[PDB]
């Protein structure tokens, strides 16, 4: 949609890479985390992957 | 007495900066707001606006 009629941005590569990262790579990595269960009672902690939210820098 | 050697001509009509009278309905349309993608239509122009 862009760069086909004009010279694209020189820094668009890093921009789109960081955007794709924040969009999908974080969720993809959080999905593959295992369920921590190391005990006889098997006390299990879990991370709700759906509730993934980044916060603005302080 | 004789007129100058280059034959003179007369252009009669209205003086306009960049007027384009030949307007029709084009099938292909680009982005409404981005005027940086409208040069793609100069490249393949509509039949009627090939040499306006």
């Amino acid at each position: 949609n862009e760069g086909i009629s004009t010279i694209p941005g020189f820094n668009q590569i890093q921009f789109e890479g960081f955007c794709r990262f924040i969009d999908q790579g974080l969720t993809e990595e959080l999905y593959k985390f295992p369920k921590i269960e190391d005990t006889d009672q098997e006390i299990e902690f879990q991370l709700f992957v759906e509730t993934y939210q980044l916060v603005e820098p302080l | 007495f004789p007129y100058p050697n280059p034959p003179l001509v007369i252009c009669f009509g209205a003086a306009q900066k960049e007027f384009v009278p030949t307007v029709r309905v084009s099938h292909e349309q680009m982005h409404q707001d981005k005027y940086s993608e409208w040069k793609m239509l100069q490249w393949n122009p509509p039949e009627f606006v090939r040499a306006p």
